[PDB]
């Protein structure tokens, strides 16, 4: 993906995470788990839930064909009607094919830089208490334990105290 | 002691494309195409359709003697009618305007039969002798129940003059006709004047119409033709009718009561006792997608038609193997 | 001692929509979209428009006494017609392919009216007499200008056979028409002749008229009817007439100086003392935006036509509280 | 956004730079202010106003409704020249709206990549000689006095001299 | 030591453009924009297309002998004719609904000119006399080959009853006309009688037409016209013919043996001595490009058209000076 | 470019590297040279290719004119004729227009994300390892051998080793 986290840095997801689409493994000598990152999942299924509906809102007015009959000696016109109602249809047939194509690219990369940023707002916190290892994940220096680590899941990891 | 940053992984299979890739395994889908339907005609909001079966609109309209079925139809949301009807003009011949009349009745939702001008008040020509083996009906010879094919009474034809005024609040579809005979013969046999016309007047209207005569190929054993014409009589308008001969007089008229939403639809199927809001020629929709690929003609609160195959939005992110 | 990294913020409350997000508010934007109109029907360029009023474009060309007003009028940018013009057909009949007339004028900005066959040339005939209380002018019974209703000249309508010929540069616009009498006595009694007709020639045409006669309403108090034709004279071209009656005869024709850029607007609007680059039927557009709302039939330099109550575009950055 | 520069980690824009979209505040013993970085505001002014060309010119050539009439029974022609005109119409809305709606989200993700990048440029000089603080500021670990100051802003941020 | 991260740059000069930005120059391109054709008039897939060159189509299936080139054409891919071909109609007239023909003609690839009524059989009537100087054939008077005019044997002209039934599998084009004549002394020196018809009837065909008499100016010569009709006259179905004189009687007719895709190419081009997939009104395409912008209408396997100058894609990155 | 890479802190192709989009150029006492990722150019490769032939056949389905012809009392419904032909062209062709600005747009900027990938890829691996210069460049503080270098582009660059 565009943002090199999805399938990138993180090699892949995690079966272990139910409760939200992006988050959190620790792991310490009491234990460890997964913790969905509430904000930064919301704030996805916002975005494309108003997509989705943009989506289908935006296709609202569109082409309706009617019937009309033509006689023997109208084929002209007929003909004229033909082209006119297929023409709309190929239009509208490629409108929403294209943007189904264009808004899954999007949506996609979306992900891929939510999670992004999920790790870098947790690497501006930590800064030079724990090793980055490369792989989505951190090894601290010292000991964290569930305290410790939810303050990091807080946003409140107090550097100085470490 | 470490903590990762990861993302959701399911066991989904569902599958989206993209511009740069295609069947990519996402977590999570929405599907906004419907690709189904029940292949019925059903009533639309409980208001049943007029399936004319194997009548046609103008078999139907000027009173085929097959189509006493649509004598007096109530109330309908749509029309159905085959693809090659049948029971069509009985006797064979033309219906001048017909598709604009068929367009006129997508803006038709019920019509009011009335008799405007009896069959008992010719009392100068003979009115019961109008008939045809083209139009049988339980085995003996017919003719278009709501026209009236006068012919001469004892050996005269004198010159019709009648008018109807119409009073109703609705307007009126008024039907007539005229017969085109085989020989010069025939014309004198039937009507006595070889030469004749019908001359048809309306506030608008001016019509004078002559009988064409020539050497015809036999359709369901008949040379001569009937050519029928219409017209819309505004309240308060009078029609005016004068003629030597070869005159297919109204009898009966339709009022049109309800004017809205309508269509006549193109399709083989007959009534499926079935309820939908949103009806096509090969079926019905019962659907809450955006978008359908069935049929491009359709009638009710429908989703929009497309022509793909597959229309699917990624709404979870790319799913691990 | 720090450095910092960061944006502008301003007391900005312009917003944007996107996919994802309605309503974001932006430091800057930029509105696309032209909202407001004058409301009033103006000169287009300096040229001002031609404003039918009450009149008809038939009431106009054929020279409805009521339409004075239209005697002889200069260029214009483009014509202004009422939905349902009152002084239209003063006597009541037909105006034959008049769609395709109107159709030919707006491709049309300027008539130069000419006279092509005298009144006063017309010898064997009474040309002074072809009035009617359908067509008043101050009172007195009157008739389309541009047309002359001839009839009998003691007891006689002798075969009328008359050609002019197109010595202009220009493409000549010929009107002309034939009357519809109510009953036979009336024919005898105006042309004498039971049995008439017109025929009207050219390079192209060949066309022979037969009148028609019936019972019909009174509209304008007229049971009789006038169909008028017109065809279009090109130079060097001869347009040949001969007739037993009912021939309502050009005098004056229009020669067609100026083609160019034009159309017919329908309005219920007056003439605004103003003046515009771009028009429509509701009122005068002046704008740099690139798209307008206010509808759809426009003449000049205008926006294009969309849809949208709202088109803005963020320029800046999402600004914050 | 995208790029988590703009309402990400850095929280909020500034009322008191005036004279550019992205740049630089300053605080030392001599004082503090802002400094509006001329390139990148530059750029992301020809690239917005080129887009708004852009779209105003693609939108050039389109439709012109014509006026055209047709007698009573002429109903069927009549309806097929009413369904023409209001088909493109719809087509056209269509385009204008999704246009405008795509643009914008690639508009404000534009300029949360300008704050972005700016930001890592100036990360990128500094290297280990400031303290990344997380929020969009670099403490400094030496006395940074308004040539060392403006040397950041340059580029010309001499590392080896600290 | 040190390990560096980096791009391809090359010595490319191919731009493409963006939304915020023109002309960038990248590395790699693709155009995807066909600019160029042949300039000629091609067979397509082998099967070369019907030049008509100076005749039109009415010329062609009437039979002007200007056009025997065209006497019996073989299959063709399709058809090109110029805007004002000058072998058209040689005798001046109408042909009736023309426009519906020419489309009629797309779909078909091949006629099969087969006799119906043989101009010897015509033993009470004078067949050989029917010539004129406005159709000369090598100094001399002639006719529309396929049809012929009949005039009146040792003064009088018998009523003509003729019937063809279509024995063919295939739909066989008719072809028939009227001749209008100058004056009431000319009716009678051609066919004696004063008042004529000719009634033609078939299946579903009810006609019957009366000359029409004008003064009319000269075309070609003559004050005299020729209005021609046609129907399709199913296998299996019979045309009938009646006429007191004026008849311009059919002698050759086509039979419709392939239907198939074809179009009529407006064009001032001959034909190249070449071979294509893709033609165009302008000339050929060559090309693997997914769009081109010669021109709209096409025939064959083409690109799709755009009005576009220019169209590439960029494959590489931004290139480095 | 969005990602900052391109033209951006790696400031000019390189004319040496004929190979591959992105790759490695390596310099110590044993001599230096160019060598293309493979990985990430096919990546490349492979979507800039599926994009292509996404276009071409979206746009497969479009529009074909036929010819009519009209007498001379047939304007209207030959004008309709015409804006309806003349309609549907103007739509194709801004259609299309439009998607090649789009997706160029989208595929420079696609080059740009690949390439700040690739460094970050590298920069994750090294660490503290070596010095981060700012110009897409990594100077080692130990001696970097071939085999050294090989390890880099490997993705098996032990880090405890050194
Ligand atoms: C088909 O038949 C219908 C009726 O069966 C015809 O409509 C009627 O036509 C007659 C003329 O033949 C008109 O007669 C007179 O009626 C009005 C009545 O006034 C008003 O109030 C009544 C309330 O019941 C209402 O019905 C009317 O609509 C109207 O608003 C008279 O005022 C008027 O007489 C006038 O007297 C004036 C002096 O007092 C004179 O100056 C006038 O010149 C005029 O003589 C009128 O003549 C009916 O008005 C009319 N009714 C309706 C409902 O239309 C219809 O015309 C016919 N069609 C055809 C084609 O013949
Ligand atoms: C309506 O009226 C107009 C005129 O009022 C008619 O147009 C004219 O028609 C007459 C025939 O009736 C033609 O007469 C002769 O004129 C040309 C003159 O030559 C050229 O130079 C002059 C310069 O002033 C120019 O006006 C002409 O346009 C032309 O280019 C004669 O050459 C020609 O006479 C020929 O003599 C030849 C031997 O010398 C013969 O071989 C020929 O057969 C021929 O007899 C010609 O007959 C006018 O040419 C013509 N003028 C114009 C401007 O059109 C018009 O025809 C009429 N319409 C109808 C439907 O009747
Ligand atoms: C133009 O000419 C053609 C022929 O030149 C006309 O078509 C023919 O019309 C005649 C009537 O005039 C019909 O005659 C009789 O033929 C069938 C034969 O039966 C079948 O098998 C043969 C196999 O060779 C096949 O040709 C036929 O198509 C058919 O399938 C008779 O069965 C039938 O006679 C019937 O006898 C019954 C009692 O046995 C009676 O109840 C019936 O009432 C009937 O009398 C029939 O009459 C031909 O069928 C017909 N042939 C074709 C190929 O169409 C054509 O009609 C004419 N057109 C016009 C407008 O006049
Ligand atoms: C996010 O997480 C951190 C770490 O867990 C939170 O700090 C902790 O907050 C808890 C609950 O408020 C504190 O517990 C309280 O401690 C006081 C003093 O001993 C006691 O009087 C109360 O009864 C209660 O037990 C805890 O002390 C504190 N721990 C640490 C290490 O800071 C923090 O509040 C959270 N912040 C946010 C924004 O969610
Ligand atoms: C960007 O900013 C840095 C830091 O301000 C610039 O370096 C400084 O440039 C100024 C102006 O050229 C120098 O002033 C001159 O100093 C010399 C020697 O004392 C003197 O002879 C001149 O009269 C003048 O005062 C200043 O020395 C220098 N300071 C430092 C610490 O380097 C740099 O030139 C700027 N670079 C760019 C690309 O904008
Ligand atoms: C990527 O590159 C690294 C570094 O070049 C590779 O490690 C090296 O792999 C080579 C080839 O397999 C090894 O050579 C072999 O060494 C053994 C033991 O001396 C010998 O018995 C064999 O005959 C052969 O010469 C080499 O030792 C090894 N060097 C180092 C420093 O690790 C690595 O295998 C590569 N990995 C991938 C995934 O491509
Ligand atoms: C009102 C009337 O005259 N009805 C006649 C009818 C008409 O005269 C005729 O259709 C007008 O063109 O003709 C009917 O006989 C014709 C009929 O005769 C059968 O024997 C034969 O089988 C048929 O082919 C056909 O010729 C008719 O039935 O139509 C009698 C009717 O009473
Ligand atoms: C040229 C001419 O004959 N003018 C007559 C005209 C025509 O004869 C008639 O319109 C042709 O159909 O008729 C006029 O009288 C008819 C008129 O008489 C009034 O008294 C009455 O009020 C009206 O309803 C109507 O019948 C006419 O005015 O049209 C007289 C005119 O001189
Ligand atoms: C079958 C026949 O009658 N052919 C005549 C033909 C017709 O009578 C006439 O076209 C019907 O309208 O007329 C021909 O002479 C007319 C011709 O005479 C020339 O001298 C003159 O140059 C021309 O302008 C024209 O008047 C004809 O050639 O058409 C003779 C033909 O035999
Ligand atoms: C993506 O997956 C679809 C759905 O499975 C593939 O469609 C199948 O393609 C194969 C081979 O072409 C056919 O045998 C099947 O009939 C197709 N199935 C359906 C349901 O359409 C498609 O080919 C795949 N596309 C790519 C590029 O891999
Ligand atoms: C975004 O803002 C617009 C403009 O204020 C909102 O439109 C208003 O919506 C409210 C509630 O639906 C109505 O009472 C007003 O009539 C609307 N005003 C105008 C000018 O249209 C819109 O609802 C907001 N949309 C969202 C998703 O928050
Ligand atoms: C981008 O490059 C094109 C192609 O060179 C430029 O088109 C030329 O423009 C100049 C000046 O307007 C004209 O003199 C030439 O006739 C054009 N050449 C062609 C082949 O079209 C275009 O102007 C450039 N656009 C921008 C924004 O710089
Ligand atoms: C997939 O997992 C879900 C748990 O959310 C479960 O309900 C479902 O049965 C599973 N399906 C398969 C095929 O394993
Ligand atoms: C339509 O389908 C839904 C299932 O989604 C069903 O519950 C509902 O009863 C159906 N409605 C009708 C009118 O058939
Ligand atoms: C917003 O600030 C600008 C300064 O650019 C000022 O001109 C304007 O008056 C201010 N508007 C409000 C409502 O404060
Ligand atoms: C149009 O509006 C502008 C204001 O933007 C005004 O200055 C100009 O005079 C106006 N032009 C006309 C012709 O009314
Ligand atoms: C550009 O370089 C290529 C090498 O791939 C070479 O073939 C070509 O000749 C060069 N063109 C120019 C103009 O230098
Ligand atoms: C078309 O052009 C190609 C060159 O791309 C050429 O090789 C081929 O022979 C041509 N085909 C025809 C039918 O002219």
């Amino acid at each position: 993906g565009l943002f090199g986290a999805i399938a990138g840095f993180i090699e892949g997801g995690w079966q272990g995470m139910v409760d939200g689409w992006y988050g959190y493994h620790h792991s310490n000598e009491q234990g460890s788990g997964y913790a969905a990152d509430k904000e930064s999942t919301q704030k996805a299924i916002d975005g494309v839930t108003n997509k989705v509906n943009s989506i289908i809102d935006k296709m609202n007015t569109q082409f309706e064909a009617v019937g009309r009959e033509f006689n023997n000696l109208e084929r002209r016109i007929e003909n004229l009607n033909k082209k006119m109602e297929d023409g709309f249809l190929d239009v509208w047939t490629y409108n929403a094919e294209l943007l189904v194509l264009m808004e899954n690219e999007r949506t996609l990369d979306f992900h891929d830089s939510n999670v992004k940023n999920l790790y870098d707002k947790v690497r501006l916190q930590l800064r030079d208490n724990a090793k980055e290892l490369g792989n989505g994940c951190f090894e601290f220096y010292h000991k964290c334990d569930n305290e410790c680590m939810e303050s990091v899941r807080n946003g409140t990891y107090d550097y100085p105290q470490y | 002691d470490q903590i990762c940053i990861g993302y959701h992984a399911n066991n989904s299979t569902e599958q989206v494309d993209t511009i740069m890739e295609k069947n990519v395994t996402v977590t999570h889908a929405q599907d906004i195409l419907e690709k189904t339907h029940n292949g019925k005609l059903c009533d639309l909001d409980g208001v049943k359709p007029l399936i004319l079966r194997d009548c046609s609109v103008a078999g139907w309209l000027l009173g085929n003697p097959m189509c006493d079925e649509f004598i007096n139809v109530p109330e309908w949301s749509y029309i159905v009618e085959k693809a090659n009807p049948v029971n069509d003009l009985c006797y064979p011949g033309d219906f001048n305007d017909y598709e604009e009349l068929k367009h006129l009745l997508s803006r038709i939702n019920h019509f009011e039969k009335i008799q405007i001008i009896p069959k008992s008040s010719w009392s100068s020509h003979e009115a019961s002798l109008g008939v045809s083996s083209a139009c049988p009906y339980q085995g003996k010879s017919s003719f278009f129940r709501n026209v009236v094919w006068l012919i001469k009474k004892n050996s005269t034809y004198p010159t019709i003059k009648r008018s109807y005024n119409n009073t109703n609040q609705e307007d009126l579809l008024v039907l007539w006709g005229i017969h085109h005979p085989k020989d010069a013969a025939e014309q004198t046999k039937l009507y006595q004047n070889p030469t004749t016309y019908i001359s048809v007047g309306t506030s608008t209207l001016n019509q004078r119409l002559v009988p064409r005569i020539a050497t015809r190929s036999k359709v369901n054993g008949q040379s001569g033709r009937m050519e029928f014409f219409w017209t819309i009589l505004k309240p308060n308008d009078a029609i005016n009718f004068e003629s030597n001969g070869n005159f297919i007089a109204p009898e009966y008229a339709y009022k049109i009561v309800k004017k809205g939403d309508s269509t006549i639809m193109k399709s083989e199927l007959e009534y499926g006792n079935c309820n939908t809001k949103c009806q096509t020629p090969m079926g019905a929709i019962n659907s809450s997608m955006p978008f359908h690929n069935i049929h491009p003609l359709t009638i009710g609160e429908c989703p929009k038609y497309v022509k793909s195959n597959r229309l699917v939005l990624a709404t979870g992110l790319r799913n691990s193997p």
